[PDB]
DNA sequence: GTCTGGCCATCTTTGTGTTTGGTGTGTTTGGGTGGTGGCCGTTTTCGTTGTTTTTTTCTGTCTCGTGCCTGGTGTCTTGGGTGTAATCC
């Protein structure tokens, strides 16, 4: 397979199909699904990884929508790449006011 | 004023005098001294002393007499304007009344629910706790009368906007308003409903009984007073002191009344109207209204939403007041000034014209 | 039947790849598939804009690496450059 | 129905928001802010959906409808 | 107290804080108001939930933001509009 | 929807046509109200 | 149409970015 | 009219841009276009911190009023 | 008794996996042009210099506005108290 010469898990069959019937250009060179390719796993790669971080510090074996939420909100580039998204049953970060605090 | 030093076994005090150039923040109107430009004053005297004790009795003692002559020039200013007005005469039989109501201001710090009564020439709040907070307007010295009723807001007002300024307890004040809050605490899905209906009942039955209420008092006037009632559906919102308010169009003038300190803006009284920072790319717009009495000062009503613009243009046409339009904000108090300095000069001149930017009167022509 | 495709399995073999006795929902499944989704739109879309801007009909690894570039943080950014750039040579070392 | 949205749900948001002290005009006004954006959203919704010759409001038309208005939302078929 | 105790519980939990049927009736009853007959899906009508509580959950963190810049505990219709009109809604 | 916006700013052109008279009505008001004898009687408000 | 009532109430001939 | 000084406008660009590639030029139009960007942006962020000091009832704006409108904006 | 934790007796349908098999990616070769490269032109960007004068600046002065402190309200809840209540010698 072309992922297998690449040493990569994603495919590049399939991306160099949805680039090509995805009206983006007229042809597609062979070197840009590569390399997507492997920026997206690299991106899931760190993404999982917090996540499970962060499951594990709940001590869950599996990953909810709630640990990615908290992944990705405790994380400063990607909360700054995930911005404007919102994880269904993701919740909140838990935030009180330093005014609000009893006294 | 005066400083005090302390030195080894003396104490210094220094008292300085007023004398131009080290003036003081009074008007050119009234100076504490005679105008004299062969005049020398006195302008300050350093005194000392071995008894530090008496030296700062003596110190906070002239300060004090400071600051009470200061707040007897206050007071006699305060009451300068406050024309002395005719007795409330009572009505004879069981005169009309109204219960549970607020005052504003209130005479005194305390909050609490009084009743309003019609007279013969005027009507009466009387708070039940104390006979001495009465508050007494007369008919003659009502302007304006505003009803406003409670539908999107939590309270029903009975609006006074007086002629001559009225002194309520501690505080002058050209507005008396009579109010009741219809707010109240009420608490599966038929309960919930049964109460929003419960509060839609109490909010018309309060609306009925203070229009019914302003009614009786126009006709109590024989004909002296109009009962106004604000359009809610010609309202745009604004900031014409330090929150963004609805500012509300009537008859006859323009109005906010739910928050103090209240904007009544009669709109006979408007000499022009001038719309500041309209130009491309900015989201709000300020409102000045200049009075025909160019001793009253300008209202600003600041803020305003850029998408109101055409309607409240339209609105001022409608009303004939003229309109100008400038990308800047004007120094009003120096403008003002100068057309009071001389008014024949300014109308000689051209007048308001200079308000419409420039008066080119030519192609721009810029495309080459 | 609907044979429809997504990215569960590679998604699942990435996650055994790093942590590897740890388990995801479905839920966080589908929400990681609609994640890469959204990423693959966003560098697209990208990546169409710069080669339209550059008068080509092609799009490269050239611009792929400059829409990554442009999109994510610096060091996020570096990071995945580094790998973009190290798998593209070692698919081209071999054949 | 839109006093479905009871004056405890409104109180559990702004909990979940971290309000300590709600005032009384609080409810209504929040009922006037979500009736617009639902307005808007179900107004794209339902344009994506009487283009595709529909009578049903699916999901990817709501998911569309969010991504036009920039509020993407990750779990619904995206 | 109990007002800290159940922000404590809310930030905590992930579960729809408005009731199912409510909601789907106030979108239905929208909703009649560009077409009749109109069907949805019960996924339409979870997306918008979870979409409107977050949409509202921000507002009400951007409004206690604007209360406690004033220095008040008690957020305000006042705030809400202030908060709408700087992010550029209104 | 051409000739609406026509008979809208036509409609806008009396708008104009009505806030230029009222412009003219004020700065005729003004020099009847400011005579030159009230400009010559100038209450210097000298400080008193 | 607007660009020219703006410039025709500012008394110009030459619609500029200003009117706009 | 731009009310940043032309020139102090456009060493400061240069001496930003001196970071991402060394000796670049620019185009005249790239610098006017940068001056109206950064003008109107600061303008709109002084209309929001004008809206944020009328609100604590002030008539002053201070620092943490630009950083409320900041955070709000959603700017980092 | 406060509070975050590590767990429970019961609910619910999920989560990892094997399986059948088919379609979609992978190998092979052929063509046509897009995209690199080189070489030339000439506009435009940097660079400096002199003279003018508007803008910046340093500073002083005064006052107005911000910020702190106060009385009094409404509101939920805890506590001490008492009179109603009453039967036993």
């Amino acid at each position: 397979t072309r992922s297998s010469r690449a040493g990569l898990q994603f495919p590049v069959g399939r991306v160099h199909r949805l680039l090509r019937k995805g009206n983006y250009s007229e042809r597609v060179g062979a070197g840009a699904p590569v390399y997507l390719a492997a920026v997206l796993e690299y991106l899931t790669a760190e993404i999982l990884e917090l996540a499970g971080n962060a499951a594990r510090d709940n001590k869950k074996t599996r990953i909810i929508p709630r640990h990615l939420q908290l992944a990705i909100r405790n994380d400063e580039e990607l909360n700054k790449l995930l911005g404007r998204v919102t994880i269904a049953q993701g919740g909140v970060l838990p935030n009180i006011q330093a005014v609000l605090l009893p006294k | 004023n005066g400083s005090k030093n302390e030195e080894g076994d003396y104490m210094y005090i220094r008292l300085n005098f007023n004398s131009p150039g080290m003036g003081s923040s009074v008007k050119k109107t009234e100076l504490p001294y005679e105008d004299g430009d062969d005049k020398e004053f006195v302008r300050s005297l350093t005194f000392r002393s071995t008894n530090k004790e008496r030296m700062s009795e003596v110190f906070k003692a002239i300060t004090e007499l400071k600051k009470t002559a200061v707040k007897r020039d206050q007071e006699r200013k305060t009451m300068e304007d406050v024309v002395a007005q005719a007795q409330l005469v009572e009505f004879k039989g069981r005169p009309k009344k109204l219960e549970n109501v607020f005052v504003r201001p209130a005479p005194d710090s305390k909050r609490v629910t009084g009743t309003l009564f019609i007279h013969q020439n005027g009507i009466r709040y009387q708070s039940p706790v104390r006979s001495d907070h009465r508050v007494d307007i007369l008919f003659s010295n009502i302007k304006h009368l505003f009803f406003q009723p409670c539908k999107e807001e939590l309270m029903v007002i009975i609006h006074c906007h007086l002629k001559t300024p009225l002194m309520i307890g501690k505080k002058k004040t050209f507005d008396v308003q009579f109010y009741r809050e219809v707010s109240d605490v009420t608490v599966g899905d038929e309960d919930e409903l049964e109460q929003e209906q419960e509060e839609r009942r109490r909010k018309a039955l309060l609306d009925k009984e203070f229009r019914r209420f302003a009614e009786e008092i126009s006709e109590a006037s024989n004909g002296l007073l109009d009962l106004e009632t604000p359009f809610r559906e010609l309202g745009f919102t604004g900031v014409p002191f330090r929150s963004s308010v609805l500012c509300l169009p009537t008859r006859d003038c323009l109005i906010q009344l739910i928050d103090t300190p209240f904007l009544v803006v009669t709109l006979e009284e408007i000499e022009v109207a001038h719309l500041e920072r309209v130009q491309f790319g900015l989201k709000n717009f300020d409102l000045v209204f200049v009075f025909k009495d160019f001793s009253k000062p300008v209202v600003h009503i600041n803020t305003i939403p850029i998408e109101m613009l055409e309607f409240v243009k339209q609105w001022l046409t409608d009303v004939d007041i003229p309109y100008s339009e400038g990308a800047v904000n004007l120094n009003w108090g120096t403008i003002m000034k100068t057309i009071q300095a001389d008014p024949y000069e300014f109308f000689e001149n051209g007048g308001w014209s200079f308000l419409g930017g420039g008066e080119s009167d030519d192609e721009e022509s810029e495309e080459e | 039947r609907s044979r429809k495709e997504s990215y569960s399995i590679y998604v699942y073999k990435v996650l055994k790849q790093v942590h590897p006795d740890t388990g995801i929902s479905s839920k966080a499944m589908g929400i990681m598939n609609s994640f890469v989704n959204d990423i693959f739109e966003r560098i697209a879309g990208e990546a169409s804009r710069l080669a339209h801007y550059n008068k080509r009909s092609t799009i490269t690894s050239r611009e792929i690496q400059t829409a990554v570039r442009l999109l994510l943080p610096g060091e996020l950014a570096k990071h995945a450059v580094s790998e973009g750039t190290k798998a593209v040579t070692k698919y081209t070392s071999a054949k | 129905n839109i006093q479905g949205i009871t004056k405890p749900a409104i109180r559990r948001l702004a909990r979940r928001g971290g309000v300590k002290r709600i005032s009384g005009l609080i409810y209504e006004e929040t009922r006037g802010v979500l009736k617009v954006f639902l307005e808007n959203v179900i107004r794209d919704a339902v344009t994506y959906t009487e283009h595709a010759k529909r009578k049903t409001v699916t999901a990817m038309d709501v998911v569309y409808a969010l991504k036009r208005q920039g509020r993407t939302l990750y779990g619904f078929g995206g | 107290t109990v007002a800290l105790r159940e922000i404590r519980r809310y930030q905590k939990s992930t579960e729809l804080l408005i009731r199912k049927l409510p909601f789907q009736r106030l979108v239905r009853e929208i909703a009649q108001d560009f077409k009749t007959d109109l069907r949805f899906q019960s996924a339409a009508i979870g997306a918008l939930q979870e979409a409107s509580e977050a949409y509202l959950v921000g507002l009400f963190e951007d409004t206690n933001l604007c209360a406690i810049h004033a220095k008040r505990v008690t957020i305000m219709p006042k705030d809400i509009q202030l908060a709408r009109r700087i992010r550029g809604e209104r | 929807r051409n000739e609406t916006t026509n008979t809208e700013e036509e409609k806008e052109r009396l708008r104009k046509e009505i806030q230029k008279q009222l412009h003219e009505k004020i700065q005729k008001e003004g020099l009847a109200r400011f005579n030159k004898s009230d400009a010559q009687d100038g209450n210097e408000n000298h400080a008193v």
